[PDB]
RNA sequence: CGACUCUUAGCGGUGGAUCACUCGGCUCGUGCGUCGAUGAAGAACGCAGCUAGCUGCGAGAAUUAAUGUGAAUUGCAGGACACAUUGAUCAUCGACACUUCGAACGCACUUGCGGCCCCGGGUUCCUCCCGGGGCUACGCCUGUCUGAGCGUCGCU
RNA sequence: CGCCGCAGGUGCAGAUCUUGGUGGUAGUAGCAAAUAUUCAAACGAGAACUUUGAAGGCCGAAGUGGAGAAGGGUUCCAUGU
RNA sequence: CAUCUAAGGCUAAAUACCGGCACGAGACCGAUAGUCAACAAGUACCGUAAGGGAAAGUUGAAAAGAACUUUGAAGAGAGAG
RNA sequence: CGCGACCUCAGAUCAGACGUGGCGACCCGCUGAAUUUAAGCAUAUUAGUCAGCGGAGGAGAAGAAACUAACCAGGAUUCCCUCAGUAACGGCGAGUGAACAGGGAAGAGCCCAGCGCCGAAUCCCCGCCCCGCGGCGGGGCGCGGGACAUGUGGCGUACGG
């Protein structure tokens, strides 16, 4: 009767939210139990329904954080969360384009004189 | 003998890779030979020892013919426990007495499609070898 | 020049090191003008620095800056050094024309104290004792 | 303390010359690893040659070495004008040049 | 006496806890932490104590943010990517 | 008797109970315990009676 | 770590101690009395054929 | 004193929580080798830091 | 005769030498050679059914997802878990998340106090109270807007 | 472990040596500043010291009383050992 | 007479590496040794603070870790296992 | 006697960016002792070393001669062997102390300013559309803004152009 991750991503936000309340007011009686006594097996139901709200939080923000990404995608300026985060020296360096351009005197040169395949007898 | 520098021969380091092992590679460290009809019937020679696959002791006090279940694999101790191989403790009850899965052979295999994916993939190694060395 | 900065001139120690006036500072006004321009100009690189005035108290120095992350200069190849991490804080390490003056560097008999990049490289070099395997 | 006869030695240690002791136990491994660095760039420049560029004939300077010839940095201006190949071109095709060295004779 | 009877009188604190590196050099009265000069910017470190230093270096705590920076670079620091759908 | 979270208010205290119970308060004494906990001292309006609250809470 | 572990040993000094070395590997007196069993071996600078 | 700080408080807190024998249990435990708490402070012997 | 004392031996104490062992060091070598305002290092406080330390983790808290793996974890209990209308455990780790201090950033701290813009509730729009969300540090670059000057001018 | 070679962080009674352990001293010095205890009972295996009652005393309001600041940090309160 | 052309700029390789990540090895040490730290060690503890800083490894193949009887209030014993 | 242009300044929680702090074995720039040796001690030595401050990177620094030489000449930098405990410095005492040539490891060269020519040929930003996303580029369009003649770009730099 638990709840998976796979079956949690077809659902709608109202649901979603719907399960994530369900499992908060049985925690919060899982903790009431544990305070009076209550018995093991309410005792040891306490992880798994914090496993379980843990596992829906975790869809409700994967599938927001997928929906802001595709919203985002193709603007210039994004959410600084949503930019990425190699490393703060590798985020200031040049890109592709600006490190493996040229000027006009550096292409000349090889476009005249480029380097060739060459072997020598002995 | 050992050629890859990348693997040590250092007693200490394996000993210490032995005895830190995650559960994930206890479970390799804690293979069995299977029986001889069975080394026979598949292609392979040893196997992981399994929760409910039944074996015969070889080696030690509870040597004998007779086959027991096993019942508990119990990877932290790197010992399993078997149905009969028991004694009594000083206020009467039973106690398993855990035993290294390497003085046991397998006489028959708790056969689920996990195991058949690796039997079979066990055997094809083999036989690859067999015909690379032919 | 450089007062040596000690409590009423004293400088306990042996008479050779009682020298706190008419001491001079290793590096030039200018390398120091750059440096302050770096510092709180930190986001800048310091490219060079030329004299536009003396009075008998101040000189006065006029430091050119480039912003590595502007695309005029990140766009541009023969600027794009300047924005390599290797070049932060020229005016720090002596790597500007007016800090380099300082260092002893250059060619022939006159600069042998700098042979290996600086002093501290030839000093090294030169108060190593290598010990071969085979001696 | 002197003692009897001796050579006057004046050994160099006294600057703390422990903390710069440059051992060479790593001699081995740097030698494999040049060579693995040589073998690697021979087979990068697959059918050029191995050493590199061909270096010019050079008379050593002094009056202790002018007897004996070696090879230099890279061919002259002059030699490579007389030889009909331009000073971009030879650079290009293995020839080493040297701007900077005239031809006295 | 300065002794015993001195030994008496010592009830008010000169240091308390520093908000930065969490020991009790703060000097209330100075308002500067005595082991890491907590207002200053930068970290009080001196190279004539590599004992003290290697008490609080880099590695004697958490590393929250470096371990997993290390791990990530075993991969090239990859991001935008997950495991190939089973 | 409530153990609360420490940053909780008593304008907080008073809103959380009034929702997940459906029940209406008159006032909430708040203390932090010796061992670091928060307690809540939450008197209920005169027409809510605590003992049947309690009993359907379930802290009998 | 600076002991002066290595030695370094003349070229001929070196080539000496090779010649030396095979010249007793031929004496079956001398490999007797390494313990080296060569009871039966047909003859001690024992050749065999490129096949091997 | 009465009068307290809350980091002063909070910091009594956790050194109250902490200042407890270890569970029995523990011994059980396979490769244990720990008999009892030797972190065990009593606010007469020694004092606390702050 | 016994006590006492001394020597030696047997046994028993006290003590932890010796010996054997070694998931630790020390040294050398190799390959990589990567922190941080997208909040580092460090610190604090919390997080387990039973849990003080260590370890791990961050209110999703001794962990979520994903992928590999393939029946455990284990001190006790509990409940899972057809291993196919998909799975224990462990490993990996690229998704998500990541409390408070701390360069630490609204101001200030051995305390506390603001301001601006939205949202919800008591209001039943007008702005008072409560809650929630987002902003509010310094220096500096390009640009923008708003300006100052008995600075230099032009026209009237 | 023997033998042939090789190499040392290679031999202890001392250093008011270092660390650890143990003696005689010795059942010794001592458990002597601020007047003082006694009777009966209870619990309890066990009472000079606990509790209750009775008696005799002391602090004598500038207290050996009742409450605070600093500091301590749970020492507070019940039950049990 | 020779030689270079200052007072502007960039540039890989060969070189360095007692910190870091991950490895391999050793005529090294073997629990007073070897890192201070083989272990809940920069921990316990000390100092207002800067800072100082330990001790501490080994049942057994397997807990099979002594059921049960008996004396004692128990610690602790005698049997038994 | 206001309105404009420019210059020099100012404010903004203005649009978009960047710096700070840590580690610091190795590297760069400064500052910088005394113990010690000299059988005393002051110059000297210790030592441009310890301590102190700043700044980096996977290496750093250096580097393509205002060089070495004096030869029948070599030819950027860096590292190794040697030169060499030498030339030289030094109460010429104690002590200190390189370089060139030679042999190797590696080997790689170049760019501006200036002088000139070319209708500023140049660059940044903002909107629109298309190809893309994977660190955000390319193409087309704008009587769209700005920078810039107080000088952007192409050619060109002593080896001459
Ligand atoms: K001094
Ligand atoms: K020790
Ligand atoms: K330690
Ligand atoms: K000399
Ligand atoms: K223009
Ligand atoms: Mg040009
Ligand atoms: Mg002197
Ligand atoms: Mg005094
Ligand atoms: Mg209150
Ligand atoms: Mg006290
Ligand atoms: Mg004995
Ligand atoms: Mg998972
Ligand atoms: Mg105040
Ligand atoms: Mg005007
Ligand atoms: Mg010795
Ligand atoms: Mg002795
Ligand atoms: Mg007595
Ligand atoms: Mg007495
Ligand atoms: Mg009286
Ligand atoms: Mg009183
Ligand atoms: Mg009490
Ligand atoms: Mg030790
Ligand atoms: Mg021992
Ligand atoms: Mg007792
Ligand atoms: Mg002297
Ligand atoms: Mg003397
Ligand atoms: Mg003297
Ligand atoms: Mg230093
Ligand atoms: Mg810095
Ligand atoms: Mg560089
Ligand atoms: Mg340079
Ligand atoms: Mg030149
Ligand atoms: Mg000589
Ligand atoms: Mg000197
Ligand atoms: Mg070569
Ligand atoms: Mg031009
Ligand atoms: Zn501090």
């Amino acid at each position: 009767a638990k709840i998976k991750a796979r079956d949690l991503r077809g659902k709608k936000k109202e649901e979603l939210l719907k399960q994530l309340d369900d499992l908060k007011v049985e925690l919060s009686q899982l903790r009431v139990a544990k305070v009076t006594g209550g018995a093991a097996s309410k005792l040891s139901k306490i992880r798994v329904v914090r496993k379980s709200i843990a596992r829906v939080l975790t869809v409700i923000n994967q599938t927001q954080k997928e929906n802001l990404r595709k919203f985002y995608k193709g603007k210039k300026y994004k959410p600084l969360d949503l930019r990425p985060k190699k490393t703060r020296a590798m985020r200031r360096r040049l890109n592709k384009h600006e490190e493996n351009l040229k000027t006009k005197k550096q292409q000349r040169k090889e476009r005249l004189y480029p380097l060739r395949k060459y072997a020598v007898k002995a | 003998m050992k050629f890859n520098p990348f693997v040590t021969s250092d007693r200490s380091k394996n000993r210490k890779r032995h005895f830190n092992a995650p559960s994930h590679i206890r479970r390799k460290i804690m293979s069995s030979p299977l029986s001889k009809e069975l080394r026979q019937k598949y292609n392979v020679r040893s196997m992981p020892i399994r929760k409910d696959d039944e074996v015969q002791v070889v080696r030690g006090h509870y040597k004998g013919q007779q086959i027991g279940k096993v019942v508990q694999v119990y990877r932290k101790k790197y010992v399993i426990y078997i149905e009969r191989v028991q004694r009594e403790k000083a206020n009467g009850t039973t106690v398993h007495v855990g035993i290294h899965p390497s003085k046991v052979v397998i006489t028959r295999l708790k056969l689920d499609k996990d195991r058949k994916k690796i039997l079979e993939r066990k055997a094809k190694s083999r036989q690859v070898g067999k015909e690379k060395g032919k | 020049g450089r007062k040596r900065p000690v409590p009423k001139g004293a400088t306990y120690g042996k008479p050779v090191h009682h020298g706190v006036n008419q001491l001079k500072f290793a590096r030039s006004l200018q390398s120091v003008a750059e440096e302050r321009a770096g510092r709180h100009c930190g986001a800048l690189r310091v490219l060079n620095s030329y004299w536009v005035g003396e009075d008998s108290t101040y000189k006065f120095f006029e430091v050119i800056l480039i912003d590595p992350f502007h695309k005029a200069i990140r766009r541009n190849p023969d600027t794009q050094w300047i924005t390599k991490p290797v070049h932060k804080h020229r005016e720090m390490r002596g790597l500007t024309s007016a800090g380099r003056k300082s260092r002893g560097l250059g060619k022939g008999h006159k600069f042998h104290h700098t042979i290996g990049g600086s002093r501290r490289a030839a000093w090294r070099r030169r108060n190593t004792l290598q010990l071969h395997r085979y001696r | 303390a002197p003692s009897r006869n001796g050579m006057v030695l004046k050994p160099h240690f006294h600057k703390d010359w422990q903390r710069r002791v440059a051992t060479w136990f790593n001699q081995p491994a740097r030698k494999i690893r040049r060579r693995k660095a040589r073998q690697a760039k021979a087979r990068r420049i697959a059918p050029r040659p191995a050493s590199g560029p061909i270096r010019p004939i050079v008379r050593c300077p002094t009056v202790r070495y002018h007897t004996k010839v070696r090879a230099g940095r890279g061919f002259s201006l002059e030699e490579l004008r007389v030889a009909g190949i331009h000073k971009k071109v030879a650079r290009t095709i293995g020839i080493s040049v040297d701007p900077r060295r005239r031809n006295k004779s | 006496t300065k002794g015993t009877s001195s030994f008496g009188k010592r009830r008010n604190k000169t240091h308390t806890l520093c908000r930065r590196c969490g020991s009790k050099a703060y000097h209330l009265q100075k308002s500067t932490c005595g082991k890491c000069g907590y207002p200053a910017k930068r970290k009080r470190k001196y190279n004539w104590s590599a004992k003290a230093k290697r008490r609080n270096t880099t590695g004697t705590g958490r590393m929250r943010h470096l371990k997993i920076v290390y791990r990530r670079f075993r991969h090239g620091f990859r991001e935008g990517t997950t495991p190939k759908p089973k | 008797v409530f153990i609360v979270d420490v940053k909780a208010n008593k304008h907080q205290i008073k809103q959380a109970v009034k929702k997940l119970y459906d029940i209406d308060v008159a006032k909430v004494n708040t203390l932090i315990r010796p061992d670091g906990e928060k307690k809540a001292y939450v008197r209920l309006a005169p027409d809510y009676d605590a003992l049947d609250v309690a009993n359907k809470i379930g802290i009998i | 770590t600076w002991r002066r572990w290595h030695r370094r040993v003349n070229t001929t000094q070196k080539r000496y101690a090779i010649c030396s070395a095979l010249a007793a590997s031929a004496l079956p007196a001398l490999v007797m009395s390494k313990g080296h069993r060569i009871e039966e071996v047909p003859e001690l600078p024992l050749v065999v054929e490129d096949k091997v | 004193s009465s009068h307290k700080t809350f980091r002063i408080k909070r910091f009594l807190a956790k050194k109250q929580k902490q200042n407890r024998p270890i569970p029995q249990w523990i011994r059980m435990k396979t490769g244990n080798k720990i008999r009892y708490n030797s972190k065990r402070r009593h606010w007469r012997r020694t004092k606390l830091g702050l």
